């Protein structure tokens, strides 16, 4: 039902637990990914990333990065 | 007068040559051409060809004799800014210390597109002056020098025999034969290259031969399309009908803008080719 | 003759031009931008120059 | 007669109808990749459209030989001249 | 003359009919272009918008010619006359 | 007459034919692009669903024509009245 | 009669040959991409089979306007009442 | 006779013909993206799989409707009665 | 019946013609992306082989029925009766 | 047996010119295929090969029996015993 | 004399239609790749222009054989006269 | 007779034109993607190359047996003895 | 006879018409990535350049023995003697 | 009469658009024409100041 989600920065993490769908903005297209997707490297923009937790809303405002 | 009979006269060149008699007369049907040797001239072509041709260096002679080294005046500013897009065009294709290349590269440009820029006038209105001077109603006359295949082949041919001089002049025949059969296919083995040598032969003849042929070709192709467009679009009033007149105003307003792009890539193609050509004649491509 | 009959006349005429006007027409006028690039770029020279 | 003026019809209908087939299919092609590249870079859109004309007036060639030819042989016949 | 009739009904099709196969195919591959330009940019589509409408007018040119010669052929007719 | 009619009928065959070739292609490309933009913004599919039926407009434009003229040789041929 | 009966079968098939065809090549290209959606994104499938089927719509509309006439030149026909 | 006979096996092979040729190259473009989704989603290859068969149904909707007519006119051919 | 028969060998050549040109662009589609999956995840080979047969039933369905119809007119041929 | 015998002719070209025509192209998609695997991993390059050969055999299999049907049209003629 | 003149017209049609159709789509592909090359890589531009007219003189040269035939036909038939 | 030599220079038309058609296009698609292989990794070529004349010989299967089948019914015509 | 050279002269327009059409699309498809290869990596040009060579000579390796055959029957017709 | 009337359709047509072309079309070209020849004149000036 969940895959493990975890949002880290050169500091500090940022995020860690159990997610259903998690929607990121990647260089070339957004992303939406769920459990069982074959293995994806991507480059980030610089925009709120968004978080699913069995069917309430979050938005965190990043400088740019990379999603695995 | 019917679409036909417009059309019809249109459609013709002035010629003058060699009877089956002697080196006099002029030609009055198709026919009569399959008796005729090489021997012939079209008074009209030869006349249109050259008029813009001393108008470029006139255009020049003009120019260089007020030039400032300084503030450009208004005119010349006009002028300056057609001449540094020519200069920018050949910049952004030539590289090379070749001293024939860029007076070449400007006269065909300039002359080209005096010659293209000339479309915009009546197709009815030139051939009137030749047929009053020669006191004949029926006189055959076409006006636009670059809608003849024999203008863009005289160009294609030339610039070729220089292609083909300078290959064979630092290379020699036999190196010329060697470049036209033992390439692009080769082999460390005898027995194995002879089978490639009539096909490295029938591939670099016909490839060698499509370059003048397809220039000559797609240059007069677009050309001819671009003035029988426009003609097509004129015959609407010249059909004599009331309906097809009344039409012809809003498919004619929105036609009209169109000429730039011909006038811009057609010159530009034979330039851009030109020197690409001429500098793979003195290297080993294969 | 209804199309061959201009074959001749033309390749003289454009081989002519382009070296006449490579010896008589064309090396006048391309002079000058060696010449306008240069009164820039000494321009450019007597500010560093100057400064200096 | 009939069978050569009937065979014109026909003659300029493929004349015509392969020249608007492959342009259509061509500025498909062309326009397609212009969207595409101003989409990826938003300043050069002046510049790509400027090079898609430049593109488009050696797509459109031998369209317009055979729409003119077509055209012609429409107000004029020079099949019909041969008997 | 049945023959110029009915070979003129089959020059129609032709005209008409290759036009509207090249025009919807053209229109699928500028489009998709379009659609994958929204969703890659929103901010731009109307920027974008403008620039398909320019290439639809470049795609269509030849064939609004062939749907006006088709329709000429239809209600008129250029060869009936030439017999 | 039979010639005249019976080629009515292909011509009919022709003007219907190449348009459903051309609009289930065309639709089939513009159509693909809609759903990876809807898989990849799947909260801009109100905007995407407006800007698809904007090109179907245009994409099925010449085929409304060609149909709507097959649909008239069918039932009041123009042709037959010209023999 | 027997030119125009045996017209009106080449017609027949004409009529769902190449709808057929066009068809086939359009679901092959638009279900590829809701695939592609389904796989890059799972959690959509439901929606985007909905958006699928509004674009399926589209895709066969002049198909089955091209079936509708066939069936009806096969057990009636318009054209053998001309004469 | 003869000839209604002879174009009604012209008729069954462009009915059947064109169908097999839309079906072989509709299931290439969706198939293959069918084995590039399962690759990308191991996970989801059971749903994936169920997908395919919905477009598949829609695919060859028309395709077999020329089939049946096919069968149909070789076997109890209505051409034959003038109707 | 002299024009029925021989007129039968173009309707066996299009059923086999039209089949096979149909079958080979379509297993260039479908094996181009089963070896575009193999040669990234080789682990996956077992599986996508297995799922490439699953659409190669499908993608032949109506070419098969296209053959076995050419076979029967050619050894069988069914209009030489119908005189 | 004038007509059979020339149109015997035409339906072997067919027969051979549209399985050639498929599988030129077919082989142009699924060997381009393969090269940019053996380019993604040379490692990988004999098991690549194997599979391209499996696929292969799809790909010429409805050709190699269209070949086969017009060598038998050719020499031993089944038509031309059917009058 | 006739059918030669007929055909003629038919032979000139497809020398050229086939020629428009085939540059048009391959200007299309060869100037989409200058669009992009052109767009990821900016500063390539003037080098690729020139490499793009260069093999603008492979991409037509077989075509431009086929126009100069078929003018040559058109206005000196070589056909007429051999019986 | 006529008819039966006529329709050979047809069959041999479509023996080596549907050939070159099919064979243009598909070294087309492998040698495209033969330079986009060769810029991936330069230190393979020589074995890129032998790789890409092995499927050339598969590709060119069928087109050279047509050929020389036209070639047979160019200067040995097989047809004209059979009547 | 009249009837074989105007077929000859439709034979002529198919072996110079789908050669044309064949290299014109194929070119696109070839130089459409060899100006991406140009644009990816301007050091690999000039390998490339000599690459796009190799594989040029095979796309109108067929198209020439086409255009050869087809001015062999334009100038010294081998069916007329056929009798 | 009709072929009187032939020249009056070409001549309307003629007019709105030498006029649509001269008043709104053409202005951009002055104006680009014209501000170059600023430039000129305004980069001279500031090499003519630092020589000064």
């Amino acid at each position: 039902i969940t895959v493990h989600c975890d949002i880290v920065s050169a500091e500090a993490e940022i995020f860690s637990g159990l997610v259903e769908m998690v929607i990121a903005h990647g260089a070339l297209g957004d992303l939406g990914i769920a459990p069982g997707h074959a293995p994806l490297i991507t480059d980030l923009k610089p925009g709120p990333i968004r978080l699913v937790k069995q069917g309430e809303q979050e938005v965190y405002y990043i400088s740019g990065g990379f999603l695995e | 007068e019917t679409a036909s009979g417009y059309i019809q006269h249109h459609l013709q060149n002035l010629t003058f040559g060699r009877l089956p008699n002697g080196d006099w007369g002029f030609a009055h049907t198709a026919e009569q051409a399959k008796e005729m040797g090489f021997w012939a001239f079209h008074v009209d072509t030869l006349g249109w060809s050259v008029l813009l041709g001393v108008v470029f260096l006139f255009i020049f002679r003009l120019a260089a004799k007020k030039a400032t080294s300084g503030q450009p005046g208004g005119l010349q500013n006009f002028v300056e800014v057609m001449v540094e897009f020519v200069d920018t065009s050949v910049k952004d294709t030539f590289h090379g210390r070749n001293p024939l290349i860029a007076p070449l590269a400007l006269t065909v440009f300039v002359w080209i597109f005096l010659l293209n820029l000339i479309d915009l006038v009546p197709v009815d209105y030139l051939p009137m002056l030749a047929a009053k001077i020669t006191g004949d109603e029926h006189l055959f006359f076409r006006a636009v020098a670059t809608t003849d295949p024999n203008a863009t082949l005289g160009l294609s041919i030339s610039v070729f025999a220089l292609i083909v001089f300078y290959s064979i002049k630092v290379k020699g025949i036999g190196g010329f034969l060697g470049e036209l059969t033992l390439h692009p296919f080769s082999s460390k083995n005898i027995v194995v290259q002879i089978l490639l040598i009539p096909v490295n032969f029938l591939l670099e003849f016909v490839t060698l031969i499509a370059k003048p042929v397809s220039l000559a070709l797609r240059l007069f192709g677009n050309m001819y399309a671009g003035e029988l467009i426009f003609i097509l679009i004129a015959v609407m009033f010249g059909s004599g009908m009331f309906l097809l007149s009344a039409l012809g105003v809003a498919l004619n307003w929105a036609w009209a803008v169109f000429h730039i792009l011909i006038i811009t890539l057609q010159a530009f193609i034979f330039m851009m080719l030109t020197i690409v050509y001429l500098s793979m004649a003195h290297e080993d491509n294969h | 003759m209804n199309i061959n009959a201009t074959l001749i006349g033309q390749s003289v005429a454009f081989f002519i031009f382009v070296l006449f006007c490579m010896k008589f027409v064309w090396p006048p006028v391309i002079a000058a931008l060696q010449e306008r690039q240069k009164k820039i770029a000494d321009g450019l020279d007597a500010a560093n120059r100057a400064a200096r | 007669m009939e069978t050569v003026v009937g065979l014109t019809a026909i003659a300029v209908a493929l004349l015509i109808g392969l020249g608007a087939l492959g342009t259509a299919i061509g500025f498909g092609l062309l326009g397609g990749k212009f969207l595409e590249g101003a989409a990826r870079q938003p300043e050069m859109v002046p510049m790509l459209q400027v090079k898609m004309f430049i593109v488009a007036g050696l797509l459109d060639a031998v369209t317009m030989i055979g729409v003119g030819i077509a055209l012609f042989f429409t107000f004029a016949n020079p099949f019909v001249g041969q008997i």
